[PDB]
């Protein structure tokens, strides 16, 4: 529920660090995929 | 005056611990006090006694107990602690790490003789740093520029070519040239494959007039690789100091230093600290780093430059860490960069040089240096961001001012990042790579730049 | 930390008592 | 065009070549030269010791300074054969200004069955009674000793003070 | 809050031996007749040649008065009149006046919150700062100003709103915090405080006459630049025959220089 | 009567003969006279944490015993110094030496004997007077803004002996003897206390003035009290000195003093060099800040006992100004490093690790530091009060708080001047963070502004609303764009970003702006603040009217006040009278009135 | 009332024994003469703190996060120290307060006290950043007695009805927010949004109170009922039909 | 343990080595061979080595860095596609992802047990990559060769057209050391290299 259980070790420190790194990164390009949309959007809203 | 009285010998043996011998009827021993060990077979041996109790002398023998017994051994104190003999001369010069000459040349004739844990520099006598040393890489003097007296780790990490960047500006550092400029090069845990590499590289590439080279290799006892560090840095202090020359101090691996306080303190029986690293691992580091800056009424200054390996590529480990606490900046070598064949393959975004405003500006450099510097930072930051937004969105749904942006960012990994071992670039050089780049914009995009400072350098 | 800190103790305890052994 | 650039870097490595190899024959010549100072003294030592005169007046103190160091019940002297008469008023010299300044009883002993090689020019070793702690007063030991630790006085006068030593701190 | 035992007493011990040492100070005579007998329970005990080892003894057995807030409260309402009294000393005020101000603070919620406190603690900034000032306009202004103002707090006390009084203190303190090269303001500073002071001779015998002196001559040498005139200059020189400040004489030399602004 | 060293193991020395010794008792161990405190007693045996390098430390060495735990000289001479975290004068250890380096083994005095003081004994007191701790027997005229009062120790009592006369004197001289219970003790114009131990006094005091910095965002939406507890994120991509500078350069605090916890040697050493060049208007003279504070300045390298103690030598120093009848206020540039020190020192003692490696007690030591400030009734007669007031910076990695230095001294500070990286990127000095920024100190200065400032709680009140309104409708114009939001909504956000533009910023290198007074702070605000519920009104009031107000239309036919507003920041405090600002910022009260009666 | 103080800056192993002694006069108050007595017991943290300083001085056996294995005895020790006692009318009332670590409920010192305490009572900056004094968030606590001390006799017969409903639609109320803050308001049904109508009318209306404002239980749970009549009768699942009869319509 | 390089007979293995093959469970999850992991591997040796490849190999250097390049490019793409899916790649990304699948699958990939695979001599292991990336090379030139014209060259009408080019280009893994002579491997391999070369003019 809460956490994902992988077990404590600096292995999964490793593995959760490039995890949130991933995730960030995966926020960032579906925003700016959104943001493209989003633009285009208003442009036919006003069309 | 000096030791006027003899040195005693031991063969009080009683008994052999790891890499410990236990002298015991010792008279008044030193703590750290040297001694020179002597086998069964007659072969010297240096080492210091880590402890002292009553009678009883703990030394730690530099090279390991393999020979001692508890008879034949015998064991000659010099009644003192460890001095560098200490001159001007090291210069031009190749040392092992217990400061033993390698280069096939004479010993040292000290000038002075120097205790090697130094002394604390008075606070009040630390003068701030304000002028830039070039260190010709353009990542570095474009970017994260270095102020004379400034401490700044290059972080990096197993396999990427930090040695190769030490070594290059090993042999390109020196004064802006708007003489009196000395490197001390000191290197821990070194693979031999990487020492002669540096002893090579900097013999060949003309550097060897203007440097001090430490060496101590992987398989040199490792209180030696202790040694080494406060060995090049009370090198440094008679350079600066006494002898008012500029001093660039680069210290090769930190983490092979760190990897040395490890072994020291399990042999006093320390328990552990924060990921088993020595608890006073931070004042260890102080003591090393903070043996830097201008000093009130010389003109010498030493600047440092520690290369540190993050273990693991993390910078929450205890030694990145610890010395990001201590040193007034960080330059990042990434593995993204090295892979792309980028040499030499520093990050400009996640480093900083916090003294850069002090280190450069007119007089100093050029007067457009820190808008510049400024500037580059932005559009390589914009062109990662319109880089990434390509991949997502396809070329077509690009602006004019992005397809600006991505053109900068191509540009600039492939000719203001990319180098070469030998491309020695001034500042100068750099710069005029700076604005050959920034001019591909339109004059009103470059808005962290001055209008003035345009007018001045945006036209060729 | 803790269970290298309790074998330094015991460790100096063995220590005490074998040099209190050479009486 | 980079290549003409590193042209200039090129003679600046001949140069290198030369010049450094050439300033390391400097610097043997300069160690050569303390090297043969030090065989001089040594020279002179051996030179100082066959006056008699001379000579007990640095064993009345080589021998008692061992004994200073090495405080203890029982001691042994080791000396050259030759030497021995010399080194025994030193040891009956030295005992009176051990107990002096020890305030404590001593026996003191010369080893004629162990004599040191007769090439060692001239001076003691000392030994406590147990044989297990030593104390080498040769005079070669001393000029070892004190020649090393004075170094930097004997550069500075032997080749002159270096100009740039602006601070002394 | 709190104290150890032995460091409360000695506390108390020292209120009570400063209240005497601060009735003997405030009134040397016992002329303060209603102030004295309401700190006879504390003064006895430091008037009469007791030990310390005895008082801090009755104050252990509560013999003394113990209470270092009753004392403290009584202590300061002592003091912040002993530090009128000594911040007015060459205007020694009536002791009618003395023994009321006295009761008003007796009657007051809490002195350090009070204005009163605030006033003395402005007149001790003015007072204190004249101790080793030199010769200079702002000094001299400054010793003139504090002079009138201790003579209206004699004359008037803390407490009453005398609007005099009020004026002086802002007068006195923005000339204090107006900065030292500041030399043409100061002087409008100070033409303006004898204009708007009701005398014609706002100064007159409050202060030593050779001060009397300089601050006419004062006056006469930073107008004497303006005058582009020499039979200007020499009706404004014949003005320093005055010694006694009035705004007369200050009226003079800006009508003088008021003819030389006509005559440009 | 002193002991000899025993046994050596790095930094920790056994000494034997120490039988009359006590825990934390202050040594010197070797020839070289190296300083440490004993850590543990073994019977006649203590073992002693050296400070300094041992290297060369020998069995049989002597062993000095100090009377005294560690401790800090106290008197004239304090003021201009620049001390390390033990108490060695750093500027004497300079000037002395004539060395770069303090060496190992100093036993320079920490107040310079020799230099004579013009000492005035309290011409109020008399042999056979009654005197105890914190009594004022006399003044010493060190320098001409701070008048240092002498005072009889706090554990000190007893009946006058013998005072000295006028004239001049220094440490060596006996200014004071007293006797209690037949004895004598002897007493100078130096005093010691022990740096562990509070200052007692006679009552603690509930805070209830404003630390006035003389800059807008703190002074006006996260007042400090004088004698309060306050945190900065002290990091270099924030600006930490801004603060730090404003607050020793102007504000109402009689005497200051700085502790370098740990600083990187090059940021201490900009410290100390930049310092002396401020300064302060006083009397109408300029003069440097030097007059009034000293600097406890430790790099990374000074030994782990001098970072651990910087703090506490800081506040003791703090403490005897405070009880002089002084409002004291001390930064901390790093209690981070502190508390490094802490975790170091714990680890050479080898204590177990609680929190992230921190000790169990760095909560309790933050704590017990924290709690020495405050307002105070002083010890001793004159009844004067003081206190001292705490700055300590903070720096938790990546800025997560949950670091437990951070996040206990954010549990114990009651004011957080949140510094923010973004907003100094955007060049909003002082680049403080009214979001995440508090103070707990509101309700304590309603006594204070209900006096002599009767309407600022409703306009302090009114402007975080408006700042928070804005930050919310902000939300909404990124999902609908600002032509999407109510005229209400529209005018709120025009009048945050002004309040944030021209009234949270502040550039402190303009003459008009250098500082900026309290009045002058409040008269701006009212103008905001009364602008928009005049302009509110004129909206509101033509809700379902066939002719709406809206923003544009006031920027159109009063734009004017816009300008005149967002002008208000030049208004300078000495070319101007207060006066003269007040009734400039009223006539704007007038001229929008009838601007807006124009309108509604 | 008695108020034994212990400050940051007074000696940590005092702390130690200040609530022992503290609970020494309870007792005394409450068994030996009859008095009706409240403890309350402030900053239980900083009280754990001095056990985490003994217990590393001593060189304890380390639990969770370096407080001493006994951690939750000692707590004990303090804590049991409550509740009435045959043939004496006292009544040992204790309400310790502590402040969670890094708002960790999870910690060492809320957890232990968790398992010794007859529920527990939680304060929260999501309630007090909006101003809901007092910050109380009903959801996360519970009182293990609350079960005997309601109905008829104590309070009116519908309370641990309501409650328990209370519960149900304040936690179905967080997880549509929950829902909300991802998919938006589009994605709820017309039920989903009366669950986070709840939540919201809820937080403003039956938490949110005046600091010196008392409510009766009566008036508390007639608040309850006319937020619950948001609802139709039948969605009030944990409530029996009985219960809705007598007290829905009103 | 547990496969984790945080390890310390791991950590100072790496601060001593030159050299490092670091072995990817992910890799060995999908069965790929000999799964060496081509980002996080090193070799600190490339140095010294240039010299000897500059004697022997002219070629070989040049080619080692595009391979990296691709290698590196086929990430960044490769993390893109995992979420917004191949349609905002330009075709030279589709190119980069073509090639690398050749270089991961046909190069890089080999197998343990295969009498033609078993070892590689330089000679083919160098013609392989140089083919690969002369594919690559003159691939991704008709792209950039055909952008603003009339018809633009794309991965599909490269795929239509070069089809027999990607099987013999993958097929060149199949040549035998011990059947075939080096030369005869060589001289195949230039015919591929004529093949490509005559293909990619009919696309130009």
């Amino acid at each position: 529920k809460d956490r994902i259980e992988i077990f404590p070790s600096r292995m999964a420190q490793t593995i959760m660090k490039a995890r949130l790194k991933g995730a960030q990164t995966g926020r960032n390009l579906l925003k700016k995929k959104s943001d493209a949309l989003t633009l285009r959007f208003r442009q036919i809203l006003k069309k | 005056n000096y030791l006027s009285q003899p040195r005693l010998t031991y063969k009080t043996v009683s008994g052999v611990n790891g890499p410990l011998v236990i002298l015991d009827h010792v008279k008044f021993p030193r703590y750290a006090e040297i001694v020179h060990l002597t086998l069964p077979d007659g072969t010297k041996r240096s080492g210091q006694v880590l402890e002292v109790s009553g009678s009883k002398a703990v030394v730690q023998v530099f090279e390991g107990t393999s020979g001692i017994d508890a008879k034949k051994t015998s064991c000659e104190f010099t009644g003192d602690i460890l001095r560098t003999p200490v001159s001007e001369d090291m210069l031009g010069r190749v040392f092992n790490g217990s400061g033993k000459p390698i280069d096939r040349g004479p010993v040292v004739l000290a000038e002075d003789f120097l205790d090697i844990m130094g002394q604390p520099i008075n606070p009040q006598c630390r003068i701030y740093p304000e002028e830039m040393i070039q260190t010709g890489i353009s990542a570095i003097d474009g970017m994260n520029s270095i102020a004379r007296g400034q401490k700044i780790p290059i972080f990096s990490a197993a396999g990427l070519p930090h040695n190769e960047i030490a070594a290059q500006i090993c042999r390109q550092a020196g004064l802006v040239k708007k003489e009196n400029f000395a490197i001390v090069f000191a290197a821990m845990g070194v693979n031999m494959e990487t020492a002669r590499f540096f002893k090579s590289d900097f013999e060949e590439n003309g550097s060897m007039d203007n440097v001090c080279l430490f060496l101590n290799l992987a398989n040199d006892p490792t209180i030696e690789r202790i040694i080494t560090p406060r060995l090049a840095l009370t090198t440094a202090e008679f350079l600066a100091y006494q002898c008012e020359k500029h001093v660039l101090v680069i210290l090769t691996d930190m983490s092979s230093y760190a990897e040395a306080l490890r072994e020291v303190s399990a042999a006093r029986e320390e328990v552990p600290g924060r990921r088993g690293f020595p608890g006073y691992m931070y004042t260890d580091l102080a003591t090393i780093y903070e043996r830097a800056g201008r000093v009130e009424g010389r003109n010498g200054s030493i600047t440092q430059i520690p290369i540190l390996t993050m273990p693991n590529d993390d910078i929450t480990h205890p030694i990145p860490d610890l010395t990001g606490y201590i040193t007034e900046g960080q330059i990042y070598v990434d593995r993204q960069l090295h892979n792309r064949q980028i040499y030499p393959p520093i990050n400009v975004l996640p480093s900083l040089s916090r003294l850069m405003k002090s280190a450069i500006g007119e007089g100093m450099t050029r007067k457009d240096h820190a808008d510049v510097s400024n500037q580059l930072y932005a559009c390589y930051a914009i062109g990662k961001d319109v880089q990434a937004m390509k991949a997502v969105v396809g070329e077509e749904a690009l602006t004019s001012d992005d397809l600006l942006y991505l053109e900068f960012l191509q540009k600039f990994e492939k000719n203001f990042i990319t180098q070469g071992p030998y491309e020695n670039r001034t500042v100068y050089e750099t710069l005029d790579i700076g604005w050959q780049l920034l001019r591909i914009f339109p004059k009103e995009m470059l808005k962290r730049i001055p209008q003035s400072t345009l007018s001045e350098f945006y036209p060729r | 930390f803790y269970r290298l800190k309790k074998i330094q103790e015991k460790k100096k305890i063995i220590k005490e008592k074998s040099e209190k052994d050479l009486e | 065009e980079k290549k003409e650039k590193q042209i200039e870097q090129q003679k600046k490595i001949q140069m290198s070549n030369l010049m450094n190899q050439a300033r390391l024959k400097v610097l043997r010549a300069r160690d050569d030269l303390i090297t043969d100072l030090l065989n001089e003294a040594k020279q002179r030592l051996s030179k100082v010791v066959k006056d008699t005169t001379r000579y007990q007046v640095l064993l009345d103190g080589l021998v008692l300074q061992g004994l200073y160091q090495l405080l203890e019940p029982r001691m042994i002297v080791r000396c050259r054969k030759q030497d021995f008469p010399l080194v025994k008023a030193a040891v009956q010299k030295a005992i009176p200004m051990y107990k002096i300044a020890t305030k404590k009883d001593v026996d003191v002993q010369i080893d004629l069955e162990a004599y040191l090689p007769e090439d060692i020019a001239g001076g003691v070793e000392i030994y406590n009674g147990d044989r297990k702690i030593k104390v080498s007063n040769t005079l070669e030991s001393r000029l070892d000793l004190i020649a090393q630790q004075m170094m930097p006085e004997v550069r500075g006068a032997l080749f002159g003070a270096n100009a740039n030593r602006k601070f002394l701190d | 809050g709190g104290l150890t035992s032995e460091q409360y007493h000695s506390q108390v011990v020292g209120k009570i031996g400063y209240i005497a040492r601060c009735m003997q100070t405030i009134d040397p005579e016992n002329n303060l007749k209603k102030i004295r007998e309401d700190y006879q329970d504390v003064l006895i005990w430091a008037e009469k040649n007791y030990r310390f080892e005895e008082i801090l003894e009755a104050s252990k057995s509560g013999k003394c008065p113990n209470d270092l807030d009753a004392l403290s409260r009584r202590s300061l309402i002592l003091q912040e009149l002993l530090r009128l009294v000594s911040s007015i000393s060459p205007f020694k005020m009536k002791l009618d006046l003395i023994e009321s101000q006295y009761e008003k603070m007796k009657q007051h919620v809490n002195l350090w919150k009070s204005d009163y406190h605030v006033k003395l603690n402005q007149l001790n900034q003015l007072t204190d700062y004249l101790k080793n000032a030199a010769p200079t306009p702002k000094n001299n202004f400054l010793r003139a100003m504090t002079s009138v103002l201790q003579m209206q707090i004699a004359q008037y006390g803390i407490t009453e709103d005398n609007e005099g009084i009020n004026q002086l203190f802002k007068l006195g303190l923005h000339l204090l915090a107006m900065a030292n090269e500041k030399i043409d303001e100061q002087y409008h500073l100070f033409k303006g405080y004898v204009k708007d002071q009701p005398e014609e001779s706002p100064f007159e015998g409050i202060l030593p006459a050779e001060d009397q002196k300089i601050l006419v001559k004062t006056m006469i040498d930073y107008a004497m630049p303006k005058l582009s005139s020499k039979v200007l200059q020499d009706k404004l020189s014949a003005l320093s025959s005055s010694d006694v400040l009035t705004k007369t004489l200050l009226d003079s030399i800006d009508r003088i220089v008021k003819e030389n602004e006509k005559l440009n | 009567t002193f002991g000899y060293v025993h046994g050596v193991s790095g930094p920790v020395v056994t000494a034997c003969d120490m039988a009359g010794a006590a825990m934390y008792e202050l040594v010197r161990v070797g020839h070289s006279e190296l300083v440490g405190e004993i850590i543990r007693l073994e019977g006649d045996m203590a073992t002693i944490q050296v400070y300094e390098e041992t290297s060369g430390v020998s069995v049989g060495d002597p062993v000095l015993r100090t009377g005294k735990p560690l401790s800090v000289e106290l008197g004239p001479g304090i003021m201009g110094a620049i001390f390390d975290g033990i108490q060695r004068p750093l500027s004497d250890i300079s000037s002395q030496t004539q060395s770069i380096y303090i060496p190992r083994g100093v036993n320079v005095s920490a107040l310079s004997r020799d230099i004579k003081w013009e000492f005035i004994p309290s011409k109020n007191l008399r042999v056979g007077s009654h005197i105890t701790g914190g009594d004022i027997y006399g003044i010493v005229n060190e320098n001409s803004l701070i008048k240092h009062k002498i005072m009889l120790p706090p554990r000190s009592r007893g009946s006058v002996t013998y005072i000295a006369p006028p004239g001049n004197y220094d440490a060596s001289d006996v200014v004071l003897e007293l006797e209690f219970e037949g004895v004598k003790e002897k007493l100078s114009m130096v005093q010691v206390w022990p740096v562990r131990q509070v200052r007692p006094v006679t009552e603690k005091l509930p805070a209830n003035h404003p630390l006035l910095t003389g800059q807008r965002v703190l002074d006006a939406l996260f007042p400090c009290v004088q004698g309060g507890t306050t945190a900065i994120p002290g990091a270099f991509g924030c600006g930490k000195t801004v603060i730090s500078q404003s607050l020793s350069k102007y504000s109402n605090s009689d005497v200051i003093i700085y502790v370098g916890c740990g600083e990187r040697g090059n940021e201490m050493s900009e410290v100390l060099r930049d310092f002396p060049e401020l300064t302060m208007e006083v009397d109408g003279k300029v003069e440097s800040i030097m007059k009034r504070t000293a600097l406890v300045a430790n790099t990374s390298n000074m030994p782990v006992a001098a970072r651990e103690a910087s703090i506490y030598t800081g506040i003791t120093l703090s403490e005897y100004f405070r009880d002089m009848g002084y409002h004291v206020s001390m930064m901390a540039d790093s209690t981070s490093r502190w508390a490094e020190a802490l975790r170091e020192i714990s680890g050479r003692l080898a204590e177990m690790p609680a929190d992230s490696g921190y000790p169990a007690y760095l909560g309790a030591r933050l704590a017990s530091f924290y709690e020495r400030a405050g307002r105070v009734k002083c010890l001793g007669n004159p009844e004067r009060e003081g206190s001292v007031s705490i700055v300590g910076a903070v720096s938790p990695p990546g800025g997560d708080f949950s670091d437990p230095v951070t996040s206990a001294t954010l549990g114990i500070v009651q004011v957080f001047w949140g510094l923010d990286k973004k907003l100094a990127q955007r060049k909003h000095f002082p680049s403080v963070n009214w979001l995440i920024s508090y103070s707990k100190y509101m309700r304590a200065l309603d006594e204070y502004y209900d006096k002599h400032f009767t309407e600022f709680v409703p306009l302090r009140t009114k402007a975080k609303e408006i700042l928070q309104e804005e930050e919310d409708l902000a939300e909404i114009v990124q999902l609908v764009g600002k032509a999407s939001l109510a005229e209400t909504d529209k005018i709120t956000l025009e009048v945050a970003k002004l309040i944030k533009d021209d009234f949270l910023q502040q550039n402190g290198y303009t003459p008009y702006d250098r500082f900026c007074p309290f009045y002058k702070t409040v008269g701006m605000l009212s103008n905001m603040i009364s602008f928009y519920d005049m302009a509110r009104r004129a909206v509101e009031t033509t809700a379902q009217s066939d002719n709406k107000i809206t923003w544009s239309i006031i920027r159109e036919h009063m734009g004017e006040i816009l300008y005149k507003l967002s002008s208000m920041k030049f208004k300078d405090p000495v070319k101007d009278g207060e006066a003269k600002i007040k009734a400039d910022y009223a006539q704007l009260l007038e001229d929008m009135q009838n601007a807006f009666r124009s309108l509604e």
